[PDB]
């Protein structure tokens, strides 16, 4: 099958920069004269690919101008005049001149922008949820960049570990900025015995660390 | 318009079989090929092959021989694709997309994701984040996915629904936040619109102080 | 061979040989049906549908039999039939219609026209025009009862102007020439041409060919010749070496 080599796996960059992309197969792609079925896609976290590009410079309609593609035989290149934060997401190549189709890797394009410090809240468990014998406590880290973050729980001041887990949100499309979410989960039991609960929040955008925090009650 | 409406999240157990549907809308379905496209999470795309509508002649990528049969119904405007003697490498999500080599239109289905797993579907829990920042935690489901949205869809602006997280229980859980005006707390409505379709599971929770 | 079954039952296909697809908008108005059929198949098509010319040959004319219809409370009404023709080059097409036979004002008449469709194709952008150069355009132009016209063109990219004839169709007032004419946008910045044609030095109807591929490699359009008749309709498709 056609190998389709695409470089880099990662591209980070600030907006207003360019960018470039290359898709090398282990074959030429060339069909026949001037059809050379080599496609550009785009796709956002969560959603379905989208055609940017098709055989290898046409633009598709709804595709702004910025971006283009050339290169013929086993050489191609996407370009973005100057990247808008919009863009971030991940672009892949397709060749379908040779059966089967074949896909690069596909590279993530992540924008870097400035350290931003995230807003912090912390949320008790519900009473719903206390009546059915679990407790989740979350923090939320909310429009940070860059995406590094430390999360310490704890109760009556003691440091808590192996009992919370973390969820990061994708890069965010207009300010590029990340959330995040710790939930610590306890056994109703524990969670009554305790009456301090405190997320502790280290970042590169903070000064020291923050910490919220609630009295059970 | 053109829609590719792709069939709903099934779970299926290891051993069994699935079959999964793509209706075309907007356009005369036996003109254009259809491909079919698995994505394993966080993978690449992997191309299984291509169906003839109007004849029914298929091409198959041969890593998917065996594995994939891809059908279509001419008087319904549907594809399907069929997938045998399950494996969990055979849960991702698989896409529909129209013949994609020309200059007419690329267009895509939205996904169906398949999940391979013993385990038995089960339900969300809901519970209020409380207030500014409020939420829903979206607790203990199988398997993956589940929707949110906020005020039926009103209210969007500075919405963050996590990914999901495989718990210890072998359950998935996920918050969804949002933050608001402070000032708006006494007068707006806050209701998240939890729908987890494997389960047949609805729940709207109004999240207040 | 000429492919029309094929063109009738197959999906489109890019690796056919171009022009690929053609966009049946004129050809097929709303509120109706257009019925091809040819070789033993058949295929209805209605606005906006395609029509499959990679299958057919380039450089000819390919002919179905149509019948156009609509359907009123459930049944199929015949309004008119006769022979669907199109003219296939690699960035541009065009298709006519040879009126043999329309309602009886739920019997049929015998009625001759002859009228042009749909011309389409992978329009050249004004924008993207050679700088400068001569081209020279060589093809067909037909009317009804007639597929053995040439058409003639050259195009000057520098002065953005144009001008040609038309030879040797059977009724020799059409052979005209095409009056000079300037290279303009239209609404979609489609590099088009619109002329005067003349014959004897003397104004007797206009003339309009749009720029085709990506090197301007192609002009195609129609003709209307004003006679004592009525107005004579021409399709028109020529291309570069």
């Amino acid at each position: 099958d056609v190998v389709m080599t695409q470089t880099p796996l990662t591209l980070s960059v600030t907006i207003g920069q360019p960018a470039s992309i290359s898709c090398k197969s282990s074959q030429t792609l060339f069909y026949s004269k001037g059809k050379t079925y080599l496609n550009w896609l785009f796709q956002r976290p969560g959603q379905s690919p989208k055609r940017l590009i098709y055989l290898v410079s046409k633009l598709d309609s709804g595709v702004p101008d910025r971006f283009s593609g050339s290169g013929s035989g086993t050489d191609f290149t996407l370009k973005i005049s100057r990247v808008e934060a919009e863009d971030l997401g991940v672009y892949y190549c397709l060749q379908s001149t040779h059966f089967p189709y074949t896909f690069g890797g596909g590279t993530k394009l992540e924008i870097k922008r400035t350290v931003a410090a995230p807003s912090v809240f912390i949320f008790p468990p519900s009473d719903e949820q206390l009546k059915s014998g679990t407790a989740s406590v979350v923090c939320l880290l909310n429009n940070f960049y860059p995406r590094e973050a430390k999360v310490q729980w704890k109760v009556d001041n003691a440091l808590q570990s192996g009992n919370s887990q973390e969820s990061v949100t994708e890069q965010d499309s207009k300010d590029s900025t990340y959330s995040l979410s710790s939930t610590l989960t306890l056994s109703k039991a524990d969670y009554e015995k305790h009456k301090v609960y405190a997320c502790e929040v280290t970042h590169q955008g903070l000064s020291s660390p923050v910490t919220k925090s609630f009295n059970r009650g | 318009e053109v829609q590719l409406q792709q069939s709903g999240p099934v779970l299926v157990k290891p051993g069994a079989s699935v079959k999964m549907s793509c209706k075309a809308s907007g356009y005369t379905f036996t003109d254009y090929y259809m491909n079919w496209v698995k994505q394993s999470h966080g993978k690449s795309l992997e191309w299984i092959g291509r169906v003839n509508p109007s004849n029914g002649a298929t091409t198959y990528n041969q890593k998917f021989k065996g594995k994939a049969t891809v059908t279509v119904d001419k008087s319904l405007s549907t594809s399907y694709m069929q997938l045998n003697s399950l494996t969990s490498e055979d849960s991702a999500v698989y896409f529909c997309a129209r013949d994609w080599e020309g200059p007419w239109f690329a267009y895509w289905g939205q996904g169906t994701l398949v999940t391979v797993s013993s385990a038995s579907t089960k339900g969300p829990s809901v519970f209020p984040l409380a207030p500014a920042a409020l939420g829903c935690l979206v607790k203990d489901y199988f398997p993956e996915p589940v929707t949110v949205s906020w005020n039926s869809g009103a209210l969007t602006s500075g919405v963050h629904t996590f990914p999901a997280v495989l718990q210890s229980s072998g359950l998935y859980s996920l918050s969804s936040v949002v933050t608001v005006p402070s000032s708006s707390l006494g007068t707006q409505t806050y209701i998240c619109n939890v729908n987890h379709k494997p389960s047949n599971t609805k729940v709207d929770k109004k999240v207040e102080p | 061979g000429a492919g029309l079954a094929d063109a009738l039952t197959a999906p489109l296909d890019h690796k056919d040989k171009g022009l690929q697809s053609l966009t049946l908008d004129q050809s097929v108005r709303k509120n109706e049906k257009l019925k091809l059929a040819a070789q033993g198949a058949e295929k209805t098509y209605g606005n906006g549908d395609s029509l499959n010319t990679g299958k057919l040959k380039n450089d000819k004319v390919s002919r179905f039999d149509f019948i156009r219809q609509i359907e009123v409370d459930g049944q199929l009404i015949t309004l008119e039939s006769g022979e669907f023709q199109v003219y296939k080059q690699s960035h541009s097409a065009l298709t006519a219609f040879q009126t043999e036979q329309i309602q009886d004002s739920g019997k049929m008449v015998a009625k001759r026209q002859f009228r042009i469709g749909d011309i389409a194709g992978e329009h050249t952008s004004f924008d993207k025009l050679p700088e400068g150069g001569r081209a020279t355009y060589r093809g067909t132009a037909f009317g009804s009862d007639d597929a053995g016209g040439k058409l003639t063109y050259t195009i000057d990219f520098a002065a953005k102007q144009g001008n040609g004839k038309i030879e040797h169709l059977k009724s020799p007032e059409l052979n005209v020439d095409l009056a000079a004419a300037d290279i303009k946008p239209d609404g979609k910045r489609h590099a088009v041409i619109s002329g005067s044609v003349l014959y004897n030095q003397a104004e007797k109807g206009s003339y309009s060919l749009g720029i085709f591929g990506g090197k301007a490699q192609e002009v195609a359009g129609s003709a209307e010749v004003k006679t004592v008749n009525g107005i004579r309709h021409i399709g028109l498709a020529a291309k570069q070496l």
